[PDB]
Formats: C-alpha cells, structure tokens, sequence
C-alpha cells in the first residue's frame, strides 16, 4: 500500500499547503501560516479540497520548496482533475519535480491546466 | 476446488482451456498480504498463534492493477484455489480463457518484462509444497515460450537448484510431451479415510485442509446445481 | 484508498552508480567542481 | 475556552469490511442457532446422566463425533466463528477463513440472515463536547450515566454549551440543584430539576450561577436495528468473554467496557451508518460465542 | 502517605461450611428445577383457564395439594430452602435441616449437582489499595463502576500507585482527561484516554499533574465457574428478596448491595478460593428462592 | 463405617456396648490438629486448595495424653469414624467398652472436671452437621449421668439455642426411653440421590464421601449381615431381640 | 554495564514449513511404529534361530523381501524418512517428497498422528540476559546445567539482574556459598544455598559481595506437548546420528549439542510457538531414524 | 581455616512419617502397576483407532466410566496418590487420606509391597566438608559431577582435607593436572591424574602447589535398595512434574534439582537409614504419578 503526505511551509508567503495522495485519490487543504498556537503547526483552513490526515506515521524527509504557494496550489488543482487518468508515479514525479526543482511537467495538457 | 482436483498435466491444461479469466479474479475486497498477524487456534493453544499472511493462502487478497498483479492472480488460483481483487480489468479480457492469457498473443497482454524471480518471491515459493511448485513452473514455462524467453527460463532454473529437480518435463507447442507426461499435480483429491475433521495450525494448512474435506460433498452435488443454472441460458 | 500500482515503488529503488557510466561521469564532475 | 468530551467517544477504530455479504450473514445466524441447541443439549445430558443428547448436538455443530482422547473445542465451526469475530472488530485483523468453509457451514441449518427484523435500545449517553468559559471547570464522568461536574469561580454567571450527538433519540438531564437550560437563541426558563431533550434540535446552553457546584446526570436511549434473535444479556456476556480470551488484542485498536459503548462510539464516527451494520453482525457472533463456550468449558 | 481501599472489600465474614456435599447440591438443583416449573405453571393456567397445571406443579414441590383455606407456603421444600440459605451466609447460622430430609427432597427430580459446568462474568471492580503521596486527596467510590477522584495541591506532579489484586482478569480504565499510566519500572507513555490492564501484571503508577482533578472510571470482568442453570438476573433478585425477608440478619456479618459484591469480596479474602464454591451454591439457592417466593408470596 | 451406619439410638448404644475402647484409639501418628494447609484438588482447580485440618476429620490426628484427649477421641470416633493417637493408655482401660467408659464409675477413669463448652469448641461444633451434633450430645448426656452433672448439662443446652432444639430425648438409666426414641442418627447409608465417584473439596467432605462410598461396597460385600436372609445362622447371644436391654438399664 | 547470554539461545535458524499436515504426521508415526517392529523382530530372529520374523518385518517396512546379495537399505520408506528430516531442520532444504508417496506410506498402519496426547520435560536452562554493573565479570557456561561465575572487583556490593525468560516453568538456583536473591522491588531475605523460582515472576536481583567469586548452578524444567510415542532417549540418539550422517548440513543453519537445546532455542525465538510444533515432529522422525538405522546400518 | 560444603547436602528437611506401613506400601505399588496399564492402553487405542482399551483401563484406575464434558483426572485414585506424595516429602504436609480409602485402593490389584527386592545406583557426589588453610580459596560446584577449584596464594604448598562421608561406596577423582592425594598420616605418592577412593578410608589430604589453580572432578556411586519395578528415568520425570504442579510447595522445605540429590541428601542426614526408606516409597509414587499425567494431560 502506497500513501504519501506533503506539508509545504513557504517562507516567502502567508499560506501553506497540505497534499495527501492515498493510491489515486488526491486531496489538499490550504492553511494559514499565522495565528497558530504552540499545539499545532497549522492555522485555520482557508481553502479545502478534501480531507487530509497529518497524523500519518512514517519516515519524514525535509525539503525546501523552490516554488511559491500559488504555484504549488495551481499544480495540485490540475493534478486532482487528472488523478484518475494518470499513474501514481506520474502524479508524484510531476509534483516533486515542480516543488523541488521548479521543473514544469512534461505533459503539455497537464502543463496548460496548471 | 475443480482446479485443485486435477492430477495430471493434460487434465490441468484442459481445465484452463475451458475456464475464463473471471474465475481467477475475486470480487471480494480482502486484506493486504505480507502482514504479521495473530490468529486463534483453540484446538491446540490457549494463546494466539503467530502467523504471516500471503498471496497463496486460500482467501482473496487485494491485488495490484499492473500486469504483474494479473499473472500473480492466475497462479494463485492454480496453486491455492482463489484469485485476487483486481477491479475493472475489462470485459473482453475477462472472457478469454486462462490458457489464452498464458499462451496466446491475441489477448493484447504484454508479459515480456516479467521477472520470474520476483514473481516467485511475491508468491512465497519457499512456503510452497512440491505439487504447488510444479504447477507454478508450468505457468512460467507457458509464459516463457510465448515470449521467446526459453533461454531465460532455463537460466532461472539453473540458479534455483531445488526448483530444477521438480521441473515439469513438457515443451510447450509439442503435443507428444503432454501425452506422455507422468506428473502428479493433485493438491485436493478424494481423501484417505484417515483424514479427520480437525483444524491445522497454519493459515495455509487449514485452508488446504478445508478444500480436502469438502471435496467429497462438492463432487456429488456440483453437477446438478451447475446444470440448474446453466440450462435456458 | 484505491489499489496501488508499482510505479512509485520502482522510482525509489537504489541505482548502480558505479556500473552505470552516466552516473559515474556525473559524480566525478561534481567532485571536481567542489 | 475549555473543551470536554466523553472518553469512550474518542477515536473509534475502523471496523472490519469482510464477512458482511449475504452468505456470511447466514453463517453467523446458523452458528447462533446451533450454539443454542448445544447449550440446551448439555442441560439435558446433565439431567439424564447420558451423553446421547450432547453427542447429537455436538455432531451437528462440529460435524464430528466426540472422542475421549481428543479435546472438545467445537471443531471447524468454532475455529471459523472465533476468527471472524476478530475480523469484525478491527480492519487490522486479517481475513483467513476461506469462502468455501463459510458456504459449507451456512448450509447446516436453513435460516434467513436478516439483521433488520427488530430493534434494540442502547443506553450509552454521547456527550460530544462541552464548552466552558475560562474561569469554569467541567468534568465528564461515566458512560451509562454521565455525571458532569461544573464549578464557576468567576464574578459573573457563565454560559456552558452542551452538544449531544445527532444520533441519540432522547436525553434526560437531572441536576443536584435546579438549573436553567435552553436551546441556542431561546429564552431561559425557570430553574427546574429535570429536562427532556432531543439532541437533533441543536446545541444547548446551561447557565451556571457563582457558588456551589452543579452536577448534571445524563441518560440516553437510542434504537438500533437488530435481528430477532438478538439478546442483549447474551451479547454483553460474550463481549467480556472475548476480551478476557484475548480475541480483541489487535494493534492500534480501542477498548470499551461494554458492547453498548462500542456500538454507540462507532455510530458517532464518520461513516457511522456503515459501521453499525458490521457491529450488529458482531453482536450476533458474540452471542453465538458465549453460548458455545459455556456449553464446552475450559478451566 | 495515605491509603484508600474499596468499601465492599473490607472484612469478609466467614461463610458456612454445611450443605455443600453432593447430596445437598442436588437438593438445591432440584429446588431450582421445580421452582422454575412453579412459575411456568402460572402461564399454562392462563391458556387453559384452569388451575390444574398449578396444582400439579405445587404438589410436586410441596408434597401436598394446595388448599383455599391457607396461604400457599411451599411445604417442607420451602422450609428446607430457607434454612440452607441462612447457613450459607454465615458460619454462626445453625445447620438445622437434617440430612435425611435433604436426602428425600433431592430424590424428587433427576439432576447432577455439578457447579463447575459453566462460567459467569462478575463485574465488581476490586481496588485493594490506592497509595498516594502527601498533599494529595484520593476518593474511591462505587463497586460496579469505580470512580477514583484524585486532586494534588503540591508543587509538582505526584505518582499514585494502583493495586487491583490478582483475581480479576481484565480492568479497563477511562479518564475524564488523558493521563499517563505504566507498570512498575517501565517508561511512561503519552497521555491516553483508555487503558486495558491485567491485574496480575503488577502495581500501576499514574501521573497526577497539578491543577484540575482527574477522575478515573474502572470496570472489571472476572470469570467464576458456575452450574449451567445459573442465571445472574434471577440470582440478583433473590439476593434482594432474602435480605428484605430477614434471612441474613445474623450477628457479626457484613452486608452487600448485590451478589456481585458478595462473591468478589469473599474471593479476595485470605484463602478465598474456599468461599467461592460455597457462594456459588448460595447463588443457585437464591435463584430458586426468587422463583418460589414470586409464585407463592407470604 | 459400622459406627456411622447406625441410625437409631438403640443401635448406637448397642454397638458401643460391644465395642472396646481400643477401636476408638488409633495407632497411626497422623498430624497436628489445627493447621492451615494446602491440599491438591485436581478435579476442580489447578492451584492448591487451602483448608484447615481438624479433629473431626476421618483421618487420625495426634492427641493429648490427658483424659480430655481420650473423651475427645471417643466422640471423634462416633462422629467421624476415626480416633486419635493416644498410646500407652493401659490394658485395663482399653479392654472396657465405650459405653462403660462413658457411663460407669468402675472403670477407674475420672471425668467430672470436663467442660462441655471447651470440648465442643475443640471438636469444632460449628463445622458439625445435624447428625454429628446429635451424636455428640448423646456422649455428653451419658457423661453427665455418670458424674451426677445433669443440671450442668441442661444449663449448657440453655446457653446454646441450636443444640437445645436437636437434643435427643432419653434418660441414660431407663431402657424404655431408648426404644421409644425415633431420632435418625445415621451418617452413612443407602443413598436415595445420585452418588458418583467424584471428589469433594474440603477434607471433611471428601473423607465423609469415602465412607459413604465404602458403605455401599460394604453393604453388598460378603461381610455384611443380611437379617432378612440369614437370621437363623446368627448366634443366639448376638441375635436381634425385641426385648433387648442394656445391662443395668 | 555488561550483558551475558547463553550460547545456544543465540540466532535460532528458521525451520521447515513442509510435511507438517495431518497426512504427513501420520507417516512419521507410521515410520516410528514400523521401525520399532524391525528392532523387535531382529531380537526374535536371533533367539528363535529362524529368519522368518525378520523377513516379515522387513517386507512390511521396505515392500521387498530381504536378499543376501542386495544391501538392506529399508526401501523407499527409508528415503522418505531421511528427506523429511532434512526439510524439518531448515527452510532451505529441498522438500522433494511427493504427496502421493507420503499418503501411501501412511496407509501401511493405522495411527492417529496426534502430537498433543502427552508431554515431555526439557532440561535446558534459558538465561536470556544477565545484567551486571561495572567492575564485575560474569561468565555463563553450560546448557543442561548453567554455571554463572561472578567476581566483584569494586569497593561495594553489586546488584546483578537475572532474566530466565517467560517460557520455562521452574528454575532452581544453587550457589557455592549462601547468597541473597529477590525479585524487583522486594526486600532481600537471609542468605541461603537454594532458591526455587518461577521465571514468569519478573527479573531477579542477586547481591554480589566483594571477595571470593560466587558460582550459581541453574537447572530448569519446561513441559512441551509431545505424542505418546515420544521417547527422549531414542530422540537424543537420532539427533546425534543425523548430524554425523550429514542430514543437517545445510547453508545458514545453527548447530546444537542436543535436541534439548534445539527445541528450547526455537521456543525462545520471536514467534517461537510456531516452530515448537515442527520441532516435535522432527524429534519423532529422529526416533524412527535411530531405530531403523540401528537395525539396518549403512 | 575455611570450610566448604556441597549445596545440596545442607539442611535436609525431615520427611513424612505417615503412609509407610504395609497397607500403604501396597497401595503405592498397586497405583504404579495400574498407571502402567493406563499408559499402554492409550498406545493401544491409538494403534487400533478405538477407545475401548483406554476406557477399559481408566475404569480400573478411577472406578468410573469416562463421560464426555467431564475432565479425566484419574478419579479418587489420583486424589489419594497426589496427596500421599506431598506427605512423603515433608513432615509439615498434612495427612488427609483416610485408612478406608487406602485399604480399598490397595485391593484393586494383587501385588507385593516389597521395597527391598532390588538395588539402584545413584550418582550424587557427597562432599561433606573441605577444610583449607588461610591463604587458599576453595569452590565447589555441581552435584552429579563436582568440580572443586583450589587456588594457593601463600608462599609454600598447602594441604586441603577432603571428607566424602561414610555412605558413598566409591569416589573417582580426576584432576586437570596431576596431583598428590593420600590418607591421613600416610606418605604422599607421585603425582597422578586419577584416584579411586573408598570414602570409609578416612579424610584425604591433597597437596596444592603454588601457581595455577587445580580443579578436581569428583564422581560417586552409591547403592540403595529399591523395588524391582523401580525405573530411574520414570522417577526423575515424575519429580520434575511434581515440582511444576506445585505439590512440593510446602513451608520450611528444601528444594532439589533431581531425585538423585534428594535421596542422597536425606541419606547423609542423621537417622538417614530411616529417611531413605520413606524416600524409596516416594520414588515409586512419583513413577506412578509420571505415568498417570502423561496418559491424561491438561493443556
């Protein structure tokens, strides 16, 4: 079973993004980066795209985002529409490349929707 | 129960010709394999009995959507009696016979990239008995000769010496080899009277025991119930 | 959760950096640049 | 603001999704019917000092004749029933009973596996949340009868919000001293001892005067569809027996004092309607378990 | 250091040692069997609009036909059943019923007086001791559901030791707020609402943070071997009937709210396994007393 | 076994007349009477079963050498079937019958200082059943009549309410009272209920069931005397007679 | 701190998963029964001065008459018994015996094949861990009798922790000189030579005074369910015979001095109750191997 | 001087003084004979696939017909044997078996109560005391084979006195290195690896040179009169079984690893000739106990 969770805290921004992919079902939630108490690292959710579980247990890999929150959200919305018509490797490979390398997806149709 | 009853290579090949791929695929959602679990065996122990789940158990399990998952589902049906949950394969593919999938190119399936070592490890070949292993090697030879991978099958057998001793003596595409084959492949047969209605410790042994005990009842009553639904189709 | 394919699991597999010529060329260049 | 919730409502673990088809439901009903025969035959065998009534019932139940050398544990029917019980409790428990064995054991007796013929009443009171101001302390204790102890130390009277789950039909509140309770944006009535509430109407507000504490005792009644053979007395006994034998010892699962707490907690989670159907089948299975173990004892 | 214990576990009085042989056990079984038919005869009387089913059941129970002149009492069986109940409760109660009378009454119906065919689950929560440090208050209240209220007024967190005995099988602890519990010489886990414990594991330490009080609700399950005819609903009703009818008013005896509390208290006493067998037979006797007296009030 | 089978006052006193004191005394060492012990009862429990040994068990125990131990050995023989270990009593006392010790001054034994309350407590009267208490009260009355302590016997009955209700009614000097008495004193007998070859938990109950099961075997054994079929073969001296009188009564 | 563990408890290799079903269990029981008759028939032949009793026994076991010019090997039954012994030891063994061959050999005699009709006592002592502080040296020698030698070099007395596992039933500790031992959180008693312990009662602390070394001799008894035909003397002989014949010579396996050490080591492995059932069937097969090979040497 | 003694020889607790007459000795022999029939019948039932041989032997042993749903424990005979075993071990154990029960069970089978027909060899090594000088260290470990480790730190050679008692017949001494041993007031012989000794010869002196430690391995053999039915393997198995079941858990008693240690320890105590007679009956009783439980097991 393959499941994956991404928590993006953009330093150059006021909003954060949580992306969860369980199999071929993609869900996201945009959260505020202000007003957070010490208990939780996430503020109130401003935009919702499903239900995301941040209490998932597993290996944690730390990375620094190379795109803004708006750019990450744009690809996430496009990936949600193409979740059924894309493989999990394509769904992941396109997301990781854009977040970590600022590399735009090779799929021209997916690139246009973003 | 029908597939496990075949005891000869020519009976097994005949059964696969008449059996659609639908019978090798389960519609039950099942559980994820390779999980360390505690099961209850109260006939023997008061405490829970450790065991690990596997694809070659008699119970349906969740399967992958790739071609590897479909081949594993076919082999599990042959060696264990039940398939796996692979949803929405396709009406055209599910109507084709199991032998058509393994030995014919008209199906539209590509199996050249299959690694026989990986498939064996996923099916827990170390836990399979001699009859189960011989059935699995039959499916590998049929897939190898379809793809032109006869050399790879032989090289794979050289690496695994214990599998080489029990390799079936038949060449696909030659009718003489099938006629004169003298292999015994019957997992389930009419039980020796010594068999009792008792549980077994392992998951595999108990499920195999369940098929053995219910074969006599299935043999007597399957024909009428099959015909009661088959007629006026 | 939908059924899981094997696409993601093949990506995170380790690679033979010594046997592959392209991978060896790349690490020699970075070591030189550093 | 402070938030208080019932202990048993916290994080209901997912239940099994296997053995819920029509054929599996028939197997559970057959096991309950045959277990009832087994417990009755043991009574007749003890009275008459003969093993004939017990041998006939055990052979029907286990498809095998009792032997002095071996041990009588119920046979293959007992093995399937115990392993299916674990599957219902958690999704982490595996499914290891083949469908051939389920179909074979369901043919022993002819019954209708309908789990919605009748209804049963469960008395667990769900308090989803109680919200209190800064200077008030609220404590929730109990499941069958919830006692909520509240003390106000601030200068002014405090408004405390009571949220009962939308599932429960009726909630009755009794206080140690008369108190005022009213719906949201509704006038406060005169202080009285007893209130009858329908949780679906909305959140409730309780006015706490400064001074001596006020304790509120809550009772609830919920109707859940069950088969006609359902017996709460036998189901409760089976639930404790399964826990003591270690059947529910699965990883990452929650534990409950009674079957009433289990069924109500699973109802109040998301996809609760789907979860309750599995719990009802588990209730019948536990009823069959209790009658089987009492008939065949292990010291 | 303060010590708190359950109120119902204190000083169990010795139970009687008479009427616990095979002959007397079958007498209690016969009384339970024949009292059940006495109740069932009333339903049969309604269907036929005749009193002849009740006359037949009463005659077998009382060795005499019922009379309209006098109140139905049950005869010699009722007198014998009442006296053995008194003897079971206390050792000081006399054993006045002769063996010959028990011999004759046990021959009325065919039964085996075996009290170890089945098991029953008793829900009393045994808390032998709760050890608390200074400047902390601990209150234990309840038997079926034990609520332990703990408040510490000290500077730092205090450790509370819980001792649930060695007889109970399963104890479930539920807190008003999440708390930390672990066995002796074990690391303390994250705060959690519900703990499942086995009393044989050992003493348990609970961290009590300074601030609002913490209340822990305890539920227990104990398995005790009982005859197949045992019915907890009827035994509990018979216990209340016997107490109200003055069958337990003997000198130097303890009183309990339910048969659940009575059987667990004697179990946890010193050499308590001797008392469990006698208390089980008393429970079956109370089951017969409940049915016999409901059919024939006096 | 034979003493436990007697069911009437006439049979009990007749047996005691023909039974010497040496049958009451046991020559096995036994164990000390009052001890908290753990015994094995594997039919019911895996763990050891606590119990307390006592003098009214069916197994011999060690007894005090005083006169108190001798009387306490006689009563334990009557109510439990076995006595205690009191050796070197002497030929003169041991050859006398049990009735002679309890009722006659010519034996040479002095028993007027005995306290019925202390003897009853040492014999664990609380653990005794109805038949056992009736049998012990018979022994007390015979001792009281021997010592002229009839008033003391009545006061002891007044203090103990349960003992007064079951006190047998007979004058220890008149045979007419013994014949009229209809109290049932049998401890073992033919059982009307179902008697099984199963163990009991306590020492007293388990030992009692051994005598009950042994009596059934004794009843069908060749040693048992069947009055209905072999009355003519019995000797005239010990043959049953309607006008049977104890000597001096 | 230092940790000491028994040599034979380290790294139990995985055991085979084949020939453990009901049909295969009967074959092992059949081989044991027929092998015993071979030994008895040879004794009868020697006494009676006739080879007729031996010919019948060999024909039943080997399906062929003995011949003077053909080596007596035991036939196909001997080959099947040898191969299943190899499979039981390790999962890497070939396990090539067909099911049709096993079934036909189980029809030669009627036996239940039940491996839980009786029990056997195993004497290997399992010291899972001995935890010692600094300036102390601890050595563990032996399996059937474990000698623990401890030296205290430091200034004061040291506490040493003993862990005997949770499987062994009882453990007896004997010392060269009187010593103090107590459970965790328990007062130490007066020094005495012999201690009887229950391994399930937590770790045990031993006080080590400064001075001469203290040696503790440990003996343990464990009960494992075995078939009624189990004989420890014959199983031990077969285990030694199988090692010398090379039946256990497979890659990535562990070797033990006796079948006592083999079964206890597999019991203490993680999920070791799975392996204990297979080890008992292996022991029965070795019992058949010893009798058959002694009657028909090769 | 320093004194070292074997651990198992220290403080033998008194054995019971009950059930040692001819009638009780017959009962133990009868139980052993009947237990052997019980274990053989169970083997015959397995080979014949019929419970008739086992039911046939259980009826003689337990005087009752086996019934389903009731645990087979051995009947009244098992109750008597188990409790008599406890009395043999310790004098503090109660005597609770009536004489009527012993006589009835002793009449079931014809057999002699003779306990002195044959003999057996016991291998426990009695080292009553080892006396050593100031600058030497002596350690004794083991019972079946006793290793005595001696280290000399003084300037010159030291003399160690060995006392093996008066009961053992022969003692064989083997050393890690050649050593000199002689009796009291006897010239020392040349260094030798092995010595065969008679314990009645007297105290033995060992010369311990300065240097590497010297380890002496001791093996002993003694003859004790036992009945012909005695089997050492069966007695030892029963001893461990009785320990596991807890029959030997009595106050103020000493625990031994083997029956060989137990019988030798009681032999070397005062009035050991009388103690050893009781121990022999206990060994036969343990042989009956071992065969009874192996025929009728409990999980």
């Amino acid at each position: 079973a393959s499941w994956q969770l991404y928590v993006i805290h953009p330093v150059q921004g006021s909003l954060g993004l949580v992306v969860q992919l369980m199999g071929d079902a993609l869900t996201y939630n945009v959260f505020a980066q202000y007003g957070n108490t010490s208990a939780s690292e996430f503020g109130k959710t401003v935009l919702t795209g499903g239900a995301t579980n941040t209490a998932l247990e597993g290996t944690k890999v730390k990375f620094q985002t190379k795109v803004t929150a708006q750019q990450a959200l744009a690809l996430t919305m496009a990936l949600k529409d193409a979740a059924s018509m894309l493989s999990q490797g394509e769904l992941i490979g396109y997301f990781e490349q854009y977040i970590n390398l600022a590399l735009e997806p090779d799929n021209l149709s997916l690139q246009d929707n973003m | 129960m029908d597939v496990l009853s075949k005891g000869s290579l020519k009976e097994l090949l005949a059964h696969l010709e008449k059996t659609p791929l639908e019978e090798a695929i389960s519609y039950r959602i099942g559980t994820v394999p390779y999980q360390n679990v505690l099961i209850s065996r109260n006939e023997y122990y008061n405490q829970l009995y450790p065991d690990t789940t596997s694809l070659i158990d008699g119970v349906s399990r969740e399967g992958q959507r790739n071609v590897n998952g479909l081949i594993m589902s076919i082999i599990s049906y042959v060696v264990s009696g039940s398939g796996h949950y692979i949803p929405n394969i396709g009406f055209m593919l599910l109507r084709r016979s199991i032998l058509d999938i393994l030995t014919k190119h008209d199906t539209g399936l590509v199996t050249n990239n299959l690694n026989y070592g990986i498939i064996a490890r996923n099916l827990t070949v170390s836990k399979m008995n001699c009859e189960q292993r011989k059935r699995m090697l039959i499916c590998f030879k049929l897939l190898a000769y379809k793809d032109g991978n006869q050399n790879d099958y032989e090289i794979y057998l050289n690496q695994n010496i214990p599998l080489k001793q029990i390799a079936p003596n038949f060449i696909p595409g030659d009718m003489r080899t099938v006629i004169h084959n003298q292999d015994q492949l019957a997992i389930v047969g009419i039980p020796a009277y010594r068999l009792t209605q008792s549980t077994e410790l392992s998951i595999r042994d108990d499920n195999a025991k369940s098929y053995k005990l219910g074969y006599v009842d299935w043999y007597n009553s399957n024909s009428f119930l099959r015909e009661r639904s088959e007629f006026n189709l | 959760r939908t059924v899981a394919d094997g696409t993601f699991n093949s990506m995170i597999m380790p690679r033979a950096v010594i046997a592959n010529e392209r991978e060896h060329f790349m690490k020699t260049r970075i070591d030189k640049i550093e | 603001a402070n938030r208080a919730t019932s202990a048993f409502l916290d994080n209901p673990h997912p239940v099994g999704v296997n053995y819920v088809d029509e054929g599996s439901r028939q197997f559970v009903a057959v096991a309950e019917l045959l277990a009832s025969k087994l417990i009755d035959s043991s009574r007749e065998s003890d009275e008459s000092n003969s093993d004939v009534p017990f041998v006939q019932a055990y052979s029907k139940f286990a498809d095998d004749n009792p032997r002095h050398l071996r041990v009588k544990t119920g046979g293959k029917m007992a093995n399937a029933l115990t392993n299916v019980i674990r599957s219902y409790y958690s999704i982490n428990a595996p499914a290891i009973v083949p469908q051939v064995e389920i179909d074979r054991l369901a043919s022993k007796a002819t019954v209708s596996g309908d789990m919605y013929n009748s209804y049963a009443i469960f008395n667990s009171v769900p308090i989803v949340e109680v919200l209190s101001p800064a200077r008030t302390t609220v404590s929730i204790v109990g499941s069958d009868r919830a006692d909520v102890t509240m003390l106000n130390t601030g200068a002014g009277a405090a408004n405390i919000t009571f949220n009962f789950g939308q599932i429960a039909e009726t909630v009755i509140l009794k206080g140690s001293v008369p108190f005022q309770l009213a719906r949201l944006n509704q006038p406060m009535p005169a202080a009285r001892f007893t209130y009858k509430l329908r949780p679906l109407d909305g959140p409730f507000i309780v006015v706490l005067p400064v001074g001596n504490p006020l304790v509120i005792s809550a009772t609830a009644a919920t109707r859940i569809q069950v088969p006609l053979a359902f017996n709460k007395a036998l189901v409760e006994s089976g639930f404790q027996t399964a826990m003591n034998d270690g059947l529910f010892d699965i990883q990452n699962v929650n534990y409950y004092s009674s079957f009433d707490e289990f069924i109500i907690s699973q109802y109040h989670a998301q996809d609760g309607i789907n979860r309750v159907s599995t719990c009802v089948i588990l209730g019948l299975a536990l009823q069959a378990y209790d009658q089987m173990r009492r008939a065949l004892p292990v010291r």
